[PDB]
């Protein structure tokens, strides 16, 4: 007999922000949020007898 | 046959063989080989970054 057994997880996440304010008699905002999560889990089982 | 002839003989040798026991003992013959392989192996793995 064999029995085996993989487990694996990958967690990954990517931010991203940004803020900018201007003044000049003209007055202004700016801004941006980037949020990337990559997630991947492989479970392998092999039995023999 | 009276007269020698070895084929027929030889039949004896085949049918009774060639010797009976003078002498013996009797009993049993217990014989046992057992043989256990066992091989395991672990891996745990973990990465924060």
């Amino acid at each position: 007999f064999y029995n085996s057994t993989w487990s694996y997880v990958k967690h990954t996440s990517t931010e991203h922000t940004s803020s900018s304010r201007k003044r000049s008699f003209f007055r202004s905002s700016s801004s941006s949020s980037r949020s990337y999560t990559s997630h991947t889990n492989e479970i392998h089982k092999g039995k023999s007898y | 046959p009276l007269e020698y002839n070895s084929a027929l003989y030889s039949r004896i040798f085949d049918d009774f063989g060639t010797h009976y026991f003078t002498s013996g003992s009797l009993g049993g013959v217990y014989d046992l080989l057992y043989q256990f392989s066992s091989e395991e192996l672990k891996n745990s793995g973990l990465t924060e970054e």
